[PDB]
């Protein structure tokens, strides 16, 4: 877009925050700015948090702020107690999530929540207690990634319908454990292959939820071999 | 066979072998011609993850 952009002319996409901010960093000195958080994490923040939480609230906060102070503090802790967290997005239907373990001395910014395999993203935390169906919520994610693709290249416009129809059909646990590694693979033949990041977008979340609830899902199949014989 | 004891006396002294006890006529102990379904099972490269093309 700088040498091409609107109209055919050099443009330049920011985002509302960046330009909101842009006043105030020129107005008060870049230095005051980059005082807070760490290095390359530099400024605020600012953070909503929703889901299973007490006051699910939107507050401006410094960059480097740890979840479970994130979450106590403004946001008046999860419902039923810090232990009834089961995991948690930071940033987003894009992030891939991460289990209570891990969030339990996280970091919110893109260095720290890199190296955890999840990204900040957009500061967007959905937090779940253990009282709530993960797979259920991360297909209802990718059925919205379904719904909100353009479709123009084929990776995907059908690797997204093929990986919502197998999400869907892991909810009632009507498939095998060979195919759970399919869905992985299918993943990674979406990321990367794709125009712009909304493939990406879509193959992030399957890839988190396989990756930290295999047990979950091969659980559910086998109850559902089970009672169906 | 359905043949008498006399007769079979004669040819197993003649032949000089013991014709009764391997036969060149097809009885009874042969398999049906009507048989159960089989159900032949599938090859190696029929797995559903870790088989791209490229690498068999
Ligand atoms: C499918 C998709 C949807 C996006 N939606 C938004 C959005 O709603 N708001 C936003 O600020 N960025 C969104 N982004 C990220 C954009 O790339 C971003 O706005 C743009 O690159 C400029 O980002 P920046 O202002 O942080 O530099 C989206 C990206 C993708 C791939
Ligand atoms: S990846 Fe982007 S460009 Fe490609 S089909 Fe999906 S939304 Fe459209």
């Amino acid at each position: 877009p700088a040498d091409v952009g609107v109209f055919g002319c050099p443009t330049t996409v920011a985002n509302v925050e960046t330009v909101a901010v842009s006043p105030t960093i020129c107005r008060r000195g870049g230095a005051w700015f980059a005082s807070f958080g760490r290095e390359r994490n530099s400024g605020t923040k600012l953070f909503n948090i929703s889901g299973h939480v007490n006051h699910p609230c939107t507050v401006e906060e410094e960059m480097s702020v740890p979840l479970k102070e994130l979450i106590e503090k403004h946001a008046g802790g999860v419902i039923g107690g810090w232990d009834n967290l089961l995991a948690v997005i930071p940033g987003g239907s894009s992030t891939p999530l991460i289990p209570k373990s891990v969030c339990e001395t996280v970091l919110m910014d893109f260095d720290a929540l890199v190296q955890a395999q999840t990204g900040l993203g957009t500061a967007a935390v959905i937090v779940m207690d253990r009282s709530t169906d993960i797979v259920k919520a991360i297909a209802r994610l990718i059925e919205f990634y379904k719904h909100e693709s353009c479709g123009q290249c084929t990776p995907c416009r059908e690797g997204v319908d093929w990986m919502n129809k197998v999400m869907a059909r892991f909810v009632k646990g009507d498939a095998r454990p060979a195919e759970i590694d399919s869905l992985w693979e299918i993943s990674k033949q979406i990321e990367g292959h794709t125009i712009c990041a909304l493939g990406d977008g879509a193959a992030w979340p399957v890839q988190g939820l396989i990756r930290h609830f295999r047990p979950e899902l091969e659980e559910r199949m086998q109850q559902f071999a089970l009672q169906h014989q | 066979a359905s043949a008498t004891r006399v007769i079979q006396l004669l040819r197993n002294w003649a032949s000089g072998r013991d014709l009764q006890a391997k036969l060149q006529l097809r009885y009874q102990e042969i398999s049906k011609r009507t048989q159960p379904p089989p159900k032949l099972p599938v090859g190696p490269s029929h797995k559903l993850s870790n088989n791209y093309y490229c690498t068999r």
